[PDB]
């Protein structure tokens, strides 16, 4: 009994009926939510707080803070429901039916005795063996730093 | 843009100046304001008002003694109007 | 020169005094950023002078001899 | 590091529901013509209590097993269990002395490595006892290679790092030897 | 002149931590040596009258990735993720008790759920476009008609 | 039945751990309150609140079971989602905050690598969780103090977000247990003293706490944004507001002061030398050692939260923001490369053992 | 040559030896054209998603049907929950079917 | 130029909360004084012999 | 049921809405690539998630500040 399934047909649901901004901001928490903890568990643990850090920590709250600057103004039910029961009876984004239906296991080995985190190895290549890419994104965020400045300030 | 013409005014001001007491139903642009329809200070400034309710077009104090006319008025909505500013969200999207 | 800007081509020393005493937030703040690279250049003097680096961690596995199989090992057999 | 893998038990049930994780058994065993052996049966402390003095003892047959997988060209399971074998009974070898010879002095140790956190700087104490102990009646000496012999660690007098609680039967077994044996 | 009064209310947060602390220290050390005593109830709760001292076993952390290699270990040997045995040969019951999780490899449930997330021009073509699959399927295919040649 | 009845409470012991566990931080949490104002009259030749139960200890809940009892004020008969959002993500988000904190050797519930990030990830839900406070629910004066409100907390985040990186990169770890335990032959606040007091002025700013008290600007804006809460809405977020000012409290002793580590390891060794450590009586003295050692840390700082309170006037607003960027900022961004040069320089780059 | 398939310790993960050996068979100058490489590139790909490998488990699941076998006597006994490896499950003497602690190590 | 303290003295002060921090340890001397409440009804506040109060 | 193009009825009726969409659309890349990176036990797909981010975040920043001046220019007579 997969709960993750449910709240999903809750966001699938208000997004259809979403009428002002206070609903789409809502939309992206309740996404955000979803991916954060489907990913604590499962798969990487790591990127589950690297969203929370960045996604909600710097975005979000930013998209509420220009929304208050923005604006405040202002078929059935049957149809809403139909559109979701339809557009729930097909949910496998992959079609190998092998690879999907058929689980697999690997063979832990003892040779790394450096055992250290998956955010050190990051560091040991972004760092070392692409800092290209690092030296790159920094000169990103020097520009939107002159960017943002230009558009907004007047003066 | 400005949707009104001339034609578009005269229609609809008719069924304004049909709900105040005129002293004749047969209002076209010769018809006058005060002469024809009998209508003093107070009970032409309530039609005056009125057809700034409908119209949407707001008549200043140098028009205020120097209309006789009801055709001048129906000119004057022409030469006056402009859609109100759309925000954000209805211009663009 | 009452209260003149310094030049910096011309006073540097001067020029210094003026964002120390009226832009304390910039001027201090560079000086202890300014200390990282500076003890950082410092390193060749404390290799000969205070005491030698350390041996470099055995992280890459099992330390294999650089050798060839010894076809003489006995012992321990079934 | 504790990151989720196909391999090992994983951090909550949870993350076993989400996956559909199934822990399987196999009921088998190793073919006939493969000859038995018996697996060392020591847990995480008594090893790490031990891991320096099964490297003494060992040290010819860790290293073959090791150079017999580069050897093997990627073919190391099958190509290096006769060399698995003849580790695994030295290791037992050890394990089996420490015993019947240090049986005191090892319990002492790696009960103090239970008690905290396996931490190698937690139980200097406990290990001064059992490495002489161990030097009296096996010749094994611990060495830490790379580095020269009077800078490696558990021979620092004054160790920056000490551990925050002190383990009492470290304490008491070591005072009892403080005037009998070393006078 | 030390208000003893204004103090009151801090020596209760004194005792709130002391609580936490007390509990968490003591529950969580009695119960981890006592699973480390025997692979069975009907002797972790029975004090022994041969057995010695109790030696107890204090919380791990910090651990590593060979920690949940060993849990395991010590686990299909003892019964317990950190059960005490330093017996030379293991149990015939350890050569064949290896525990191997097999899993799905299956996408997040919102990357595929999701009204918004599903959509992207490579997904459509993974979901509704065979090219991807009649390919992929020859290779299997190819599997069984290369036996008997 | 003893047999049914002792594996009963091994299959709940668990669970009542957690419950002693909350009960802790409430209990704190709860009395903070009550020390406030008595810590804030004595210094002002007050007296503070000594008439509700014996010496006033039971002032706290007095006040609970006031608030939790009134009339809920909401904008149509089922509308309670509005005026509950704001103050429930703000109390999940510092109270999923403690699952982190140690009371002493791996005695914390979530122990990860990543537990500072994991800490640092909860604290901004709580600052999502406060700026929905002022948002929709008419336009008076909760949302007056939500732009600002939102630019406060927003900035300061990047100050406390550097310092707490700062300690994290001496230590080369993320886990809190390893940068407690590394503190064991030096504490923070003698190296990193100036980041002690950045760690601390960023404290109180994330939590609003005056001096940096312009979110709920009494003379300003009567409550600030908690002039439409009452009853229950007010609770929850009045015990959002005071866990930060514990954990706030609790994690400027972990970092800068060592945590749950002795003040002197000569007494601390001589009171747990009279316990025999073969009988769970050890086990029970040493948890209330190690945690009253971070208890009597983290209470000063919880004095100094009244203490700081009781003598500082308020902040101008457009100062804070003119603060952090210009003068904290530039600081803590010299500093994490000052400790770097330092470190390498003597050839000390930090390992996690 | 750029790294690939760096597993999580920072050394080669289970598929990189593959990987290795399609990149020396391309690269290398004795061949004259890369027909010689395809059955070392279908075993990368193999590596990583044992589609193969996969199909041949969908055979032997849907054949041990056609002939009436069941999975309780040829599959593999699993045990589906991680508190119920049972000591008795485990295969000592003396362990019994009680919950193990998984609660905290 | 004409500023008797340093631009080090100066920093320092302003660096480092000179009067705030005097500000507190003030404050703190309250601390440890005899607060002036009384106890109502228990007590009362002192009366002249020319009160007004009930006619 | 994806074909028949549903997620345009999902989406709000403001431009605001529409960022919050790309920002989602994005995210589902990112969940793809940690999916990727984790069964492989590559952590050269965990730098390019690491990246996206990143790369996602500048982008949220300037297209709100595009928004922001577009929407001060509407609002800007300041007459007074
Ligand atoms: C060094 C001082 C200097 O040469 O420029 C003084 C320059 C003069 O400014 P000013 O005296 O106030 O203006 C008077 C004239 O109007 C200034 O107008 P100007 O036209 O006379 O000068 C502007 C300047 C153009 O400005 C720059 O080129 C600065 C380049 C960045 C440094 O052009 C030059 O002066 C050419 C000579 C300087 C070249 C610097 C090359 C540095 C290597 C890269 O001041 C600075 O630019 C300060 C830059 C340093 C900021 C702090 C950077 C810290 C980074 C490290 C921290 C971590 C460790
Ligand atoms: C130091 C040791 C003092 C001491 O412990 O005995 C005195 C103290 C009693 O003070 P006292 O008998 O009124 O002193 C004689 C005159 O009345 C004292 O009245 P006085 O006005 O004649 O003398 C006042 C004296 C203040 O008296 C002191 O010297 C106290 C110093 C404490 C400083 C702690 C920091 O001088 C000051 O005012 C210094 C104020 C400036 C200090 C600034 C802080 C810098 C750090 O004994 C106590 O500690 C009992 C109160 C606390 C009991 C603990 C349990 C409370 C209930 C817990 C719940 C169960
Ligand atoms: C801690 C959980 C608290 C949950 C409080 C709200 C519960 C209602 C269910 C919302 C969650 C479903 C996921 C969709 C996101 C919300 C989008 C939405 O439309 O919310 C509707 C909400 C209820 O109002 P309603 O009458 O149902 O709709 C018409 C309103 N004129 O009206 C609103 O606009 C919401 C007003 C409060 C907004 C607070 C921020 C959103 C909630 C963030 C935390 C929840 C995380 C997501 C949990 C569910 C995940 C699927
Ligand atoms: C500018 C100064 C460049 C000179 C320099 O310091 O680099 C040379 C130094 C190697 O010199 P040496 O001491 O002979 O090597 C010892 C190896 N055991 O190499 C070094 O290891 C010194 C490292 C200092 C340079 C890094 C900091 C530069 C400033 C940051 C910007
Ligand atoms: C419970 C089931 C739930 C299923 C969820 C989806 C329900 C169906 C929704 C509509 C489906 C239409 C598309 C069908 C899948 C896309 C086409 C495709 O992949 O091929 C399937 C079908 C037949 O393919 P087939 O010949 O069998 O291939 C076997 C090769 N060995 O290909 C076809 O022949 C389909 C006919 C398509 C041709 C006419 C339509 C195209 C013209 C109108 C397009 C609309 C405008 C687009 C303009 C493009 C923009 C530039
Ligand atoms: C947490 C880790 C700890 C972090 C904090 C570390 C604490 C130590 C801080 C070290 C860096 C601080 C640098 C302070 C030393 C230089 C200060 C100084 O000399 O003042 C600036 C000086 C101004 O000259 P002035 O004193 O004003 O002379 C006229 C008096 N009327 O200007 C000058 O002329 C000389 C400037 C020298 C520039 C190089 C320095
Ligand atoms: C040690 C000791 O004897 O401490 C006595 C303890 C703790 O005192 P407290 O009231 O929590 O001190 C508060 C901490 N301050 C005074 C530093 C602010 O008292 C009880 O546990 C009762
Ligand atoms: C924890 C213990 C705290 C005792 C405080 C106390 O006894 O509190 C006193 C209470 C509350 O009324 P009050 O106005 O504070 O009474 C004191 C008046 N003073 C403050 C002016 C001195 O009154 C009583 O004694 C009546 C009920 C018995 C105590 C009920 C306390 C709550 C239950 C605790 C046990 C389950
Ligand atoms: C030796 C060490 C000390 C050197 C002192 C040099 C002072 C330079 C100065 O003050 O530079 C002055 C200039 C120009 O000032 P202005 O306001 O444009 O004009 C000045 C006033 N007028 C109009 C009267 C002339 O400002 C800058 O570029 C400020 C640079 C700010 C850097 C902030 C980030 C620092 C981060 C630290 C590392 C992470
Ligand atoms: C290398 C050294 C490292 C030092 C690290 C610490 C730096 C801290 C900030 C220093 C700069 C500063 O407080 O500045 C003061 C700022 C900005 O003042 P301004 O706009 O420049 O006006 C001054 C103009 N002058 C130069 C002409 C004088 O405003 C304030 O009053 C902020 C008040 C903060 C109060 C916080 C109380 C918390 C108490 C904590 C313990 C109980
Ligand atoms: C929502 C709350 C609503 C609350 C509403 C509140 C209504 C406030 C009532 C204002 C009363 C005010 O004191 C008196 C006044 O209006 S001043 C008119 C006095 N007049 C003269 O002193 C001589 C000039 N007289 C004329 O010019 C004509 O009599 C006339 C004005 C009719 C023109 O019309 P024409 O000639 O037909």
């Amino acid at each position: 009994m997969n709960l993750e399934i449910l709240d999903l047909s809750i966001l699938g649901f208000y997004s259809l009926i979403s009428s002002n901004s206070f609903e789409s901001i809502a939309i992206l928490v309740a996404t955000i939510m979803p991916v954060i903890t489907e990913l604590w568990y499962n798969y990487s643990q790591l990127f589950a707080l690297l969203y929370t850090l960045i996604y909600v920590g710097a975005v979000v709250i930013l998209f509420v803070f220009i929304l208050s600057v923005i604006n405040e103004k202002e078929s059935g039910l049957f149809i809403l429901i139909l559109v979701l029961l339809l557009d729930d009876l097909d949910d496998n984004e992959s079609n190998d039916n092998d690879y999907n239906n058929v689980y697999i296991t690997d063979y832990a080995d003892w040779f790394n005795n450096y055992n250290e985190s998956d955010l050190s190895v990051i560091g040991n290549l972004l760092f070392t063996e692409y800092a290209l890419l690092l030296l790159i994104i920094s000169f990103i965020l020097l520009m939107s730093i002159i960017g943002l400045i230009l558009i907004v300030k007047k003066d | 843009a400005s949707t009104l013409t001339k034609e578009d005014v005269l229609t609809r001001s008719v069924s304004v100046l049909r709900g105040f007491e005129v002293k004749t139903k047969d209002i076209d642009l010769q018809t006058t304001f005060v002469q024809d329809l009998g209508m003093d200070s107070l009970d032409l400034n309530d039609a005056l008002v009125a057809l700034e309710e409908e119209f949407d077009v707001v008549f200043d104090d140098k028009t205020a003694n120097e209309i006789k006319t009801v055709g001048e008025v129906v000119d004057f909505v022409l030469a006056n109007y402009l859609p109100t500013e759309q925000s954000i969200n209805h211009t663009i999207r | 020169a009452i209260g003149d800007y310094p030049v910096y081509y011309k006073q540097p020393i001067r020029w210094l005094s003026y964002h120390a005493h009226t832009r304390p937030h910039v001027f201090y703040a560079i000086a202890v950023a300014a200390l990282g690279p500076v003890f950082m250049m410092a390193t060749p003097l404390r290799r000969k002078f205070l005491y030698d680096d350390h041996e470099p961690l055995p992280a890459n596995g099992y330390p294999l001899p650089n050798r060839s199989r010894d076809k003489t090992l006995t012992g321990y057999d079934d | 590091s504790s990151t989720h893998t196909n391999d090992s038990l994983n951090s909550s049930n949870y993350v076993d529901k989400l996956k559909d994780t199934h822990f399987v058994f196999e009921n088998d065993k190793l073919p006939s013509e493969i000859p038995d052996v018996e697996e060392v049966g020591a847990t995480t402390a008594p090893l790490l209590s031990a891991a320096y003095f099964i490297g003494a003892k060992c040290q010819d047959y860790n290293d073959d097993f090791m150079l017999c997988q580069k050897e093997a060209k990627g073919n190391g399971p099958i190509d290096c269990l006769k060399e698995g074998r003849r580790v695994t009974r030295c290791a037992s070898g050890v394990l089996k002395d420490l015993n019947t010879h240090c049986s005191d002095e090892f319990r002492l140790h790696w009960q103090c490595l239970s008690f905290s956190n396996l931490e190698y700087k937690n139980c200097r104490k406990a290990e001064s006892l059992l490495n002489k102990c161990v030097f009296e009646k096996m010749n094994l000496v611990k060495k830490i290679p790379g580095i020269p012999e009077d800078r490696q660690i558990h021979l620092k007098q004054n160790p920056v790092l000490k551990p925050v609680a002190l383990h009492q039967d470290s304490e008491v077994a070591f005072k009892k030897a403080q005037n009998e044996n070393s006078i | 002149m030390i208000p003893f009064e204004a103090l009151i209310p801090y020596a209760i947060m004194f005792a709130g931590f002391c609580l936490g602390g007390g509990v968490m220290n003591s529950a969580i050390t009695a119960d981890i040596t006592k699973r480390a005593r025997g692979p069975n109830q009907e002797i972790k709760r029975n004090v022994g009258e041969d057995e010695g001292p109790r030696n107890y076993t204090k919380p791990r952390y910090n651990t590593d990735q060979w920690d949940k290699y060993f849990a395991v270990r010590d686990l299909r040997l003892t019964g317990s993720l950190r059960g005490q045995s330093d017996n030379a040969v293991a149990e015939e019951s350890f050569k064949t008790n290896s525990i191997q999780p097999y899993s799905n490899t299956r996408r997040p449930w919102v990357l595929r759920r999701h009204i918004i997330m599903k959509n992207s021009p490579t997904k459509w073509a993974r979901k509704y476009s065979s090219r991807r699959d009649e390919r992929e399927q020859e290779i299997k295919d190819d599997y069984i008609r290369g036996m008997g040649e | 039945m003893l047999n049914n009845l002792f594996d009963f409470i091994e299959y709940i012991e668990y669970w009542l751990i957690i419950v002693a566990f909350v009960a802790s931080v409430l209990i704190v949490v709860a009395y903070l309150t009550v020390a406030e104002r008595k810590t804030m009259g004595y210094m002002q030749r007050r007296l503070g609140p000594n008439a509700v139960g014996y010496y006033g200890v039971l002032m706290a809940v007095a006040d609970a079971l006031k608030l939790l009892s009134k009339e809920i004020v909401l904008p149509h008969n089922g509308d309670i989602i509005y005026v509950m959002s704001g103050p429930l993500i703000s109390l999940f988000s510092v109270l999923l905050s403690w699952a982190v904190i140690p009371f002493g050797p791996g005695l914390s519930l979530l122990d990860s690598e990543y537990s500072i990030i994991y800490l640092l990830a909860s604290g901004s839900i709580g600052v999502f969780g406060t700026v929905i406070v002022g948002w929709m629910s008419n336009s008076k004066y909760t949302v007056l103090a939500t732009v600002r409100t939102t630019a406060q907390l927003i900035s300061y985040e990047l100050v406390l977000t550097t310092v707490v990186f700062i300690i994290a990169l001496i230590v080369s770890s993320l886990n809190i247990n390893v940068i407690i335990e590394s503190q064991y032959n030096i504490w923070y606040i003698i190296p990193f003293f100036p980041l002690c007091l950045i760690f601390f002025i960023s404290a109180l700013a994330e939590t609003a706490r005056p001096p940096f008290d312009n979110v709920e600007a009494e003379s300003e804006l009567v409550s600030g944004h908690m002039t439409e809460l009452s009853a229950s809405p007010f609770v929850i977020f009045f015990l959002s507001e005071y866990c930060s000012m514990v954990l706030m409290s609790t994690l400027t002793a972990i970092f800068f002061f060592g945590g749950y580590l002795p003040f002197s390891n000569t007494i601390h060794h001589l009171i747990l030398n009279l316990f025999d450590q073969h009988s769970i009586y050890y086990f029970i003295i040493e948890g209330i050692l190690l945690s009253g050692y971070l208890a009597i840390k983290a209470n000063f700082f919880m004095f100094s939260f009244v203490w700081i309170r009781a003598a500082a006037p308020r902040l101008r607003y457009d100062l804070l923001i003119l603060f952090c960027w210009y003068v904290l900022l530039p600081i803590v961004f010299a500093i994490v490369v000052f400790a770097p040069g330092i470190l390498y320089c003597f050839d000390a780059l930090p390992v996690i053992i | 040559a750029p790294l690939q398939q760096v597993g999580r310790h920072g050394g080669p993960n289970k598929c990189f030896g593959e990987f290795q050996r399609v990149v020396e068979c391309m690269t290398n100058a004795k061949h004259d054209s890369y027909e010689p490489c395809n059955n070392l590139k279908n075993d990368y790909l193999e590596c990583r998603k044992h589609k193969v490998e996969r199909y041949k488990a969908f055979l032997m699941q849907k054949h041990a049907e056609e002939l009436g076998k069941d999975p309780e006597e040829i599959g593999a006994p699993f045990v589906r929950k991680r508190r119920f490896l049972t000591s008795k499950t485990l295969g000592l003497v003396d362990g019994d079917d009680y919950e193990i602690g998984v609660e905290k190590i | 130029e004409e500023s008797s303290e340093s631009a080090l003295s100066k920093a320092t002060k302003w660096y480092l909360l000179s009067e705030i921090f005097r500000g507190l340890y003030i404050t703190l001397e309250m601390y440890f004084r005899a607060p002036y409440t009384i106890y109502y009804p228990f007590e009362k506040g002192p009366v002249s012999p020319r009160f007004r109060g009930e006619h | 049921m994806d074909l028949i193009l549903l997620m345009l009825v999902a989406v709000g009726l403001n431009i605001i809405d529409i960022y919050i969409m790309i920002e989602i659309l994005i995210m589902g890349c990112t969940v793809n690539t940690i999916y990727s990176a984790s069964l492989d036990n590559d952590m050269i797909g965990l730098i390019y998630s690491l990246i996206q981010i990143i790369i996602a975040g500048v982008e949220s920043a300037i297209g709100l500040s595009i928004l922001v001046n577009y929407n001060r220019i509407r609002n800007s007579e300041e007459i007074e």
